RNA sequence: UUUUCAUUAAUCAAGAACGAAAGUCGGAGGUUCGAAGACGAUCAGAUACCGUCGUAGUUCCGACCAUAAACGAUGCCGACCGGCGAUGCGGCGGCGUUAUUCCCAUGACCCGCCGGGCAGCUUCCGGGAAACCAAAGUCUUUGGGUUCCGGGGGGAGUAUGGUUGC
């Protein structure tokens, strides 16, 4: 109270505070690449995704549509991009 | 004879504190009328606003006490208001005058237009609130007079405000609330910040901190 | 809440104009209904012929026979 | 401390602090006292940063030594825990102690024989004795308090963050303040450790 | 019923804290000394004071009576308030500290302390009182 | 929904100053607010402020000095002439010594004293003292 | 009297008046 | 303050609060003027010099007198940076 | 209330001051518009023929 | 939600949808309760309270009727202004218990966070005549937008006129 730098808030407080009520807006979502166990081809998926996505490489389900972030199938390893 | 009980009292009796402005600067409590009777006794006049009979219903019948409203002030920017309830009018008056002396405050004056000679009016448009009653003081031109009801005219004259424009809202028939409202309105004049009072204040030594050397003896 | 918009002059005037009727003095004055009911009909003084003298009793707290004339 | 090597806290001081358990806070945090807290842990207990605790103790000491007549400086304890600690402090520093029951109007009512106009007030637990802190609002009296993780800051000018529930901790804090004040004044030196020991400032329950 | 009034109470008290050494347990001795001690208005009043003095002088040995400056027990109270153990209570052999406190210490350049032992933090997360 | 963004901006600053906060956040940010704040700063009431620029519509963070008593908006934007300006500065300002009415004129957004000096009327935006 | 019974009397009076 | 003559026409210049920069009133009994001592750089002894802070009733009542004293002490270099 | 450079204020002000100097409730030194506000009823009642006839010692 | 349209909005004379209980028409059925009414008590009297019975009604289907202390006696939309622990729905992160044998992964707990709701406790933010209200605050330091609406108490929600309805 009474002294906070509204200009330079601490980055942990910035991330905690709501995406729309931040000092400058940025989404909590991200783009990640999926490595399917029974395939060599790489695919990119949205963290909160809405459609069951298919890898045309081996024709197998990758991520499931959920209330929030899309749950990936067992074996398929996800890695953050930039 | 007067033998003070507060440290400020003993300081005032030993001619240590020069003017009452020093006390109002450091904003100390005043619990002895004899301090005011020292600095301002020569130029103080007091006026009885009214004597209100107030009652308490008891089994026997009504009980009666008198509320004495009394205003005190010298006509050089010093006014105070006392209110006391008692069985006898005289005891109420005397007690009220003591409370009136204790409750004196300094009154900041000002100019309507160009600043030439001594200040004659209120500096800004100030307001005072009390139990429904609103009283607003407004700067008036030189030699206008006090345009108001008698009750605020008493306190504004006793505050040494030469010219002023008054507007009151609420139940002004309640003289206690009306007198309290206008007194608070006057009292607010120094609490109001104005651009010529913007400079960074210089911290003077406190009279308790200053003359500790004398209070150990006396 | 009062409409303050630059083009609300009609709304304010219309409201103020029709809300003046709920004032006791204005309605009694402007509506020509008090005048016809008033025995003098908006005249300070009026002249008449006496019918009879009559003694009207005062209110409850103080008793006396007030002398009056039916005219 | 003024960022000077002479006023930096030593290994013995932090060992003395950690012994009593002054770093153990309460379960609750007040929004004003968040700045002094280190981190919330499992078990519910908050931890107070000893560096900032030291900084506020040095600021408190700096405030106490500023006053000329040591009799003016007043010290209050309501709870049984901080009684001895205060009676000891007043003996060493030369302050005016009030112990146990605090009579309302003590600083305000001028006619009472026990009337007193102090120039400072050092409090044990601002929750425990709200009356003197409240009275301080009527007489322009600056107030220093040994605040816990949970405590109201209404009429508290200097808030030393530290454990209050530990009988050792209160005595140790009072001992440390007493030492810092007498050291700052120049009655005792920084080379020789002070001959008085912290247990002298502790509470002995029957 | 019969309750001792503020008069006999106040009188009895100030008599105790003035002439504690003079009084004892026996009523009749206290009755006889109360005559010499105080100018007292009547025999009944003196008897009642002597009686309550006797009553207080019983319970003074049992424990310290509140608001009676005897001056004797103040000496041993001052002795009990000026006692220090030979070794300092703060001097433990090894101080058992939680990790985050060691983290808090090592961020203030106190990471070299070997007197402090770091016990493993609690495995279960639950501290709050069951509400309802 | 939100109408007269200046109203929210001035009300936000007013509440912040009454509460005693040393900084205040204003959103969104427009030219009118920036010019109004510039006029308030030039006379030494607020001091330095920063325009946090996101692509949508900027925010302002204003450093607050303990000088500002009141900063009010006048809605709607009344048509003010030179002859009627005495009446306005008599009504709104607390004293003739200090305080300023901010008019938007063909010259620009400026205080009433500069409006008299440059001799041009306009629309009243707000006042501060 | 009670305001609900003032209203009921008024309606009984309006019924006999109209007829 | 000053008329066109030149002389200052006022009873007393009131003290402004060090924290909030509001005028401390005549009957502001909750207002505090605290003196903080200055140490000698080498020995760390009370040299005699002191630095004064004033806090108004509002800031005392709010419970922000603590942070206001602390941040003033930080600014004036009494309390060590960080 | 009018500005210090206005022809109307200048002309009217000078005419008023000239007339109040002419009647004898001011002097050439105190001949500023601001000082008009610092007059009172005494100043005007002094200029009655009755008062002057008394003050010059024609009447006793 | 790192999807789309790109100002499409807010509040509203006229004009609309719905609207407890009772009430009025036609059909169905009638267990309980029960206006009216019949008795038995109490009482100076009781046209009531208490008790036994009982018509219309209470229930369902299709037409009307448009009112309640229809209440939070508090219009709707938008901004700002103090803390605190719960709670309901969704999401986010994280030790450890348990069930689906086990690994993850879902449930049940546990500790935090974020948004929108039902509220509560505390506070000299500030208001108010106060009772009280984190809104009933940001009001003489008086202007965010807009609808309905009061002007001492009775007469009176009466009279008349219009219009809706069996």
């Amino acid at each position: 109270p009474l002294a906070k730098d509204l200009l330079h808030p601490s980055p942990e407080e910035e991330k905690r505070k709501h995406k729309k009520k931040r000092l400058v807006q940025s989404p909590n979502s991200y783009f990640m690449d999926v490595k399917c166990p029974g395939c060599y081809k790489i695919t990119t998926v949205f963290s909160h995704a809405q459609t069951v996505v298919l890898c045309v490489g081996c024709s197998t389900v990758l991520c499931q549509p959920t209330g929030g972030k899309a749950r990936l199938t067992e074996g398929c390893s996800f890695r953050r991009k930039q | 004879e007067w033998m003070p009980v507060t440290k400020l009292g003993r300081l005032v009796k030993d001619m240590k504190i020069k003017s009452l402005e020093e006390i109002y600067l450091f904003s100390l409590p005043i619990k002895e009328s004899e301090i005011i009777d020292f600095f301002l006794g020569a130029s103080l006049k007091d006026e009885v606003l009214k004597i209100m009979p107030v009652q308490k219903q008891t089994r026997a019948g009504q009980r009666t006490r008198f509320k004495a409203f009394v205003a005190i002030g010298d006509y050089n920017g010093h006014v105070g208001l006392g209110v006391k309830c008692s069985k006898e009018v005289a005891t109420a008056i005397r007690g009220a005058i003591i409370l009136a002396k204790l409750s004196i405050v300094p009154v900041r004056r000002g100019y309507w237009g160009n600043k030439i000679g001594k200040p004659h009016t209120v500096p800004c448009k100030v307001t005072g609130r009390c139990g429904s009653v609103l009283v607003r003081l407004i700067p008036a031109p030189r030699g206008t007079g006090i345009v108001s009801a008698p009750v605020p005219k008493k306190l504004l004259m006793m505050a040494g405000i030469d010219d002023c424009y008054t507007s009151a809202r609420g139940c002004t028939a309640t003289l206690g609330n009306f007198a309290k409202a206008t007194f608070d309105a006057i009292s607010k004049t120094y609490s109001y910040l104005t651009p010529d009072l913007w400079k960074e204040t210089v911290f003077t030594k406190s009279p308790y901190q200053e003359f500790t050397d004398h209070l150990v003896k006396t | 809440g009062k409409c303050r918009g630059l083009r609300t002059a009609r709304k304010l005037r219309s409201h103020r104009r029709d809300q003046k009727w709920h004032d006791k003095q204005y309605k009694k004055a402007h509506l020509g209904t008090a005048l016809k009911a008033n025995p003098f009909g908006g005249a300070s003084h009026a002249k008449g012929i006496v019918l009879e003298k009559v003694g009207v009793e005062a209110k409850q707290p103080n008793s006396a026979i007030r002398k009056c004339v039916r005219v | 401390s003024g960022a000077l090597d002479v006023l930096q806290m030593k290994e013995e001081d932090v060992l003395k602090f950690l012994a009593a358990g002054t770093h153990l806070g309460g379960t609750n945090l007040d929004f004003q006292m968040e700045q002094y807290i280190y981190k919330r842990k499992s078990d519910g207990i908050y931890i107070i940063n000893l560096k900032r605790t030291w900084e506020k103790l040095l600021l408190a000491a700096r405030a106490i030594v500023a006053i000329e007549n040591p009799a003016d400086v007043s010290v209050i304890s309501s709870r049984n825990t901080g009684q001895r600690a205060v009676l000891k402090f007043a003996a060493a520093t030369g302050a005016t102690p009030i112990a146990g029951r605090f009579t309302p109007g003590t600083f305000t009512n001028q006619i009472q024989a026990a009337f007193r106009e102090p120039r400072l007030l050092v409090v044990t637990d601002p929750r425990a004795d709200h009356q003197p802190l409240t009275e301080a609002s009527y007489v322009n009296l600056p107030t220093i308090a040994l605040c816990n993780t949970d405590s109201p800051l209404r009429y508290v000018d200097i808030a030393i963050p530290c454990n209050n529930k530990g009988a050792h901790s209160v005595g140790l804090m009072w001992w440390m303040l007493a030492r810092e004040v007498l050291r700052m004044r120049g009655t005792i030196s920084r080379e020789h450790p002070w001959e008085v020991m912290p247990d002298l400032y502790f509470y002995r329950d029957p | 019923g019969r309750v001792r009034t503020k008069t006999v109470k106040k009188a009895a008290r100030v008599i105790i804290e003035k002439y504690y050494t003079r009084l004892g347990n026996d009523f009749h001795t206290n009755k006889r000394v109360c005559e010499e001690i105080a100018i007292i208005p009547s025999k009944k009043l003196r008897n009642k004071i002597a009686g309550y003095v006797t009553h207080l002088m019983k319970r003074i040995q049992r424990g310290p009576v509140r608001g009676i400056s005897i001056k004797l027990q103040e000496e041993e109270r001052e002795r009990r308030d000026n006692y220090v153990p030979e070794v300092s209570a703060l001097d433990q052999e090894i101080i058992e500290v939680d990790p985050d406190t060691k983290e808090m210490l090592k961020l203030l350049d106190f990471g070299s302390l070997s007197n402090l032992q770091v016990t493993q933090p609690t495995v279960g997360m639950n501290f709050k009182t069951p509400r309802g | 929904v939100r109408m007269n963004v200046l109203a929210d901006a001035l009300k936000s600053i007013n509440n912040a100053e009454k509460r005693g906060k040393r900084q205040v956040l204003i959103r969104p940010c427009s030219k009118v607010i920036v010019r109004f704040l510039t006029v308030m700063m030039k006379h030494g009431y607020i001091g330095e402020f920063e325009i946090i620029d996101d692509h949508r519509a900027g925010k302002i963070v204003v450093n607050l000095t303990g000088r500002l008593n009141k900063c009010g908006v006048i809605s709607p934007r009344f048509d003010v002439q030179l002859k009627d300006l005495e009446k306005w500065q008599n009504n709104l300002l607390p004293s003739r010594q200090f305080g300023f009415i901010v008019l938007t004129t063909s010259a620009g957004i400026m205080d009433h004293e500069e409006a008299r000096r440059k001799h041009t009327g306009g629309k009243i935006l707000g006042f501060f003292f | 009297m009670r305001a609900k019974w003032r209203k009921k009397r008024m309606r009984r009076l309006k019924r006999k008046r109209r007829k | 303050m000053q008329n066109d003559a030149g002389e200052f026409v006022d009873l007393y210049v009131p003290r402004k609060c060090s924290a909030s920069n509001r005028i401390i009133g005549a009957k502001d009994h909750a207002s505090i003027q605290m003196n903080v001592a200055e140490v000698d750089k080498v020995t760390g002894r009370f040299n005699g010099q002191f630095k004064t802070y004033a806090i108004c009733g509002a800031i005392r009542r709010m419970g922000e007198s603590d942070d206001s004293i602390l941040r003033l002490a930080k600014a004036d270099g009494i309390v060590s940076k960080n | 209330t009018l500005d210090e450079k206005d022809p109307r204020r200048l002309f009217e002000g000078n005419a008023l001051l000239r007339r109040l100097v002419r009647i004898g409730v001011l002097d050439e030194g105190k001949m500023k518009l601001d000082y008009i506000l610092g007059l009172k009823i005494e100043d005007f009642l002094e200029r009655r023929l009755q008062t002057q006839v008394f003050k010059l010692g024609l009447a006793k």
